[PDB]
RNA sequence: CGUAAAGCGCACGCAGGCGGUUUGUUAAGUCAGAUGUGAAAUCCCCGGGCUCAACCUGGGAACUGCAUCUGAUACUGGCAAGCUUGAGUCUCGUAGAGGGGGGUAGAAUUCCAGGUGUAGCGGUGAAAUGCGUAGAGAUCUGGAGGAAUACCGGUGGCGAAGGCGGCCCCCUGGACGAAGACUGACGCUCAGGUGCGAAAGCGUGGGGAGCAAACAGGAUUAGAUACCCUGGUAGUCCACGCCGUAAACGAUGUCGACUUGGAGGUUGUGCCCUUGAGGCGUGGCUUCCGGAGCUAACGCGUUAAGUCGACCGCCUGGGGAGUA
């Protein structure tokens, strides 16, 4: 579940400081790291619908999250897409 | 959700006078306040209070005839889904003139009778008969 | 204006909103209502009482419970009014025009039974037309004399008695209601917050009026 | 658009529609004025002329519009910079038949193998078919398996909906709460589209106790292609795919704001005494009764069918026909 220590490994590694857990640039990161994390326990089970909605989820909300970094500051936008693999 | 506070405050007034409540406060604008100063200037509300820092309550005071609600009828028109402007000389009378039209101008808000007077129309905001 | 004691508000948890201008919470879950603002309430209305008394207008004093009844019994008979202190008989005020019939009835009665007919079949009848005389006795007992319409209605609870209230209220007569906090305020023109239903309560009460309506005729 | 025709079965979500609040800014939409033009006729208004009128006819108004120019800047739009009451993230916890996978426990039914023992057993309104002296049923011991989880169990809980129930483990979704920290409008809805979606049914391979369409026999019956009884196949159970429909129903779209109360249930949490199964408050979900109001009425009623706002679906007499 994104472990406590994963997160504070996270945060560190991408908000403006530490305390920073709210900044749409961190955001995207747990997600992604969730995302990541499941495709073994989706690409296996191939049926936990009730799971996957979840998981669904949490896809839609990321996009927004970047739609709306993009359209404010593409540099950012930018960066975060190279330093962390999307964008099919 | 919440797409028109300006339908809200008439709402709020509405039912206000429903429960026969002695004021009913809401999440004070720019825009309201003026509003409001319409209205108090009419005669259909008392004295509100614009109290807030960052945190606008604004509370108003209802007013009544008697046992009877003073505010006989309020609804709104040019609404979010909906704008409508009319020309100087095309607005329309309330309540055979004896109501008000709240109607914006480029001179501000002001009574649709301020606004013969003066010449100019503009967005109606809502009726109060 | 504490007079007496007990009189600062009581029955129960299950109030009635409409008089949540008159309130104070109790360490029972039960209402106490705040007396204050009644203090001008029976101050005031007394006065409206006052002068329509000495209108000459009439003033009928409504008992229930059983347990009052007969309090009120005496409010009307000290002074020279009217009382109805058993079941209010269903419309009497709307539908007097015959209502009025029964009231003849009782009157020829009344003389039958002291001096008149009493032996002229059988006991067993005779006894007919007493117990019968007893009904109408109990009902229209304290108010034989009116024979019209009375211009103040002055109601002990509200709870039992909404019936007259309305009635009364659907005719151009005010009327004056001892409400309590699971009563309907709106029905009553001059409100009286306040118990109803304890016993010495209309004591107090009925003897303030009594006096009130005794200098009224002035 | 609760019951008359009318809420997609539920959901995510691009285009599209709409969008909190502060300030400045620009002047697109909007407004004012002027101008160019908007053919004449016709209509309208006031006149005039044919004996009046119809009719002809003078001047005006109008031509509801469009383009340009100059001012206005409230409201909406574009831009820039914020704010935090919307939304979202983290930390510590809580309840739960939430989902998928792997094991497992006991009762019972059926069958098989014996022991004991003897004329019924079973079934029904009655009865018959049927099982039985090759020895049943009943009862005892052993074994074989398949499926479902008594009690707890609760208009109790969880889930978008369909749904979901013994116990243990693994992987995992969501909800909600205390206290603050943090991001800074990042929203609401959503045609097309994608996904999920009871039971039945379909395909390939297993499994097959009980139950049971079809089917058979026996009754009932005027008939009985049924209702009842004795048996019984597909199916129902597992695996992977398809089907996409339900009175998929609070017959009530989603989201948000405001508007008297009462009794309950359930799960958090701060405080007074835990001084004694408690008292005082604040949140989440859910049950019933009813005020105003609403409504054709029945009823709904802070979980609204009340008062409003955003967006989407859908209805337009019945039958024909949700059919060709």
């Amino acid at each position: 579940s994104l472990s406590t220590e994963a997160t504070a490994k996270i945060v560190s590694e991408f908000g403006r400081d530490a305390n920073d857990t709210g900044s749409t640039e961190v955001q995207v990161a747990l997600l992604t790291a969730q995302i990541n994390h499941l495709q073994g326990h989706f690409a296996e089970h191939k049926k936990d619908h009730h799971s996957r909605r979840g998981l669904l989820r949490m896809v839609s909300q990321r996009r927004k999250l970047l739609d709306y970094l993009k359209r404010k500051d593409v540099a950012r936008y930018t960066q975060l897409i190279e330093r962390l693999g999307l964008r099919r | 959700s919440m797409q028109d506070p300006i339908a809200d405050m008439l709402t709020r007034i509405r039912n206000g006078q429903a429960a026969n409540k002695a004021a009913v406060t809401m999440p004070s604008s720019k825009l309201k306040v003026a509003i409001a100063n319409v209205l108090k200037e009419e005669g259909f509300i008392e004295d509100f209070k614009v109290e807030g820092d960052t945190k606008p309550e604004l509370e108003l005071t209802l007013k009544y005839f008697q046992g009877k609600a003073v505010v006989e009828s309020i609804q709104r028109v040019s609404r979010p889904g909906l704008r409508i402007y009319k020309r100087k000389d095309e607005l329309p009378k309330v309540m055979a003139g004896l109501g008000i039209a709240v109607v914006s101008t480029s001179k501000g808000v002001m009574t649709d009778r301020a606004a013969r007077q003066a010449g100019l129309g503009g967005e109606i905001i809502c009726y109060v008969a | 204006m504490l007079k007496a004691g007990v009189h600062f508000g009581h029955q129960t948890r299950y109030w009635n909103p409409k008089m949540k201008p008159f309130i104070f919470g109790a360490r029972n879950k039960v209402h106490i209502i705040n007396l204050e603002k009644t203090v001008p309430m029976f101050n005031e209305a007394l006065a409206e009482l006052n002068k329509i008394a000495s209108r000459k207008g009439k003033i009928l004093f409504v008992g229930t419970k059983r347990a009052a009844s007969e309090a009120v019994k005496d409010a009307a008979l000290s002074c020279d009014q009217f009382f109805v202190n058993h079941r209010w008989l269903g419309g009497m005020l709307t539908n007097w025009k015959t209502v009025r019939q029964s009231i003849k009835r009782l009157k020829d009665l009344e003389t039958q039974s002291q001096d008149g007919t009493f032996d002229k079949l059988t006991k067993k009848e005779a006894l007919m037309r007493t117990r019968e005389l007893e009904k109408l006795e109990n009902s229209l007992g304290g108010i034989k004399d009116m024979g019209g319409l009375p211009d103040a209605l002055f109601v002990i609870d509200a709870d039992h008695e909404h019936i007259a209230i309305k009635e009364a209220n659907n005719l151009g007569i005010p009327v004056f209601a001892i409400v309590d906090t699971n009563s309907d305020p709106d029905g009553v023109d001059f409100v009286i917050p306040g118990n109803d239903d304890a016993i010495r309560a209309v004591t107090l009460y009925l003897g303030a009026v009594a006096a009130t309506v005794r200098e009224g005729r002035s």
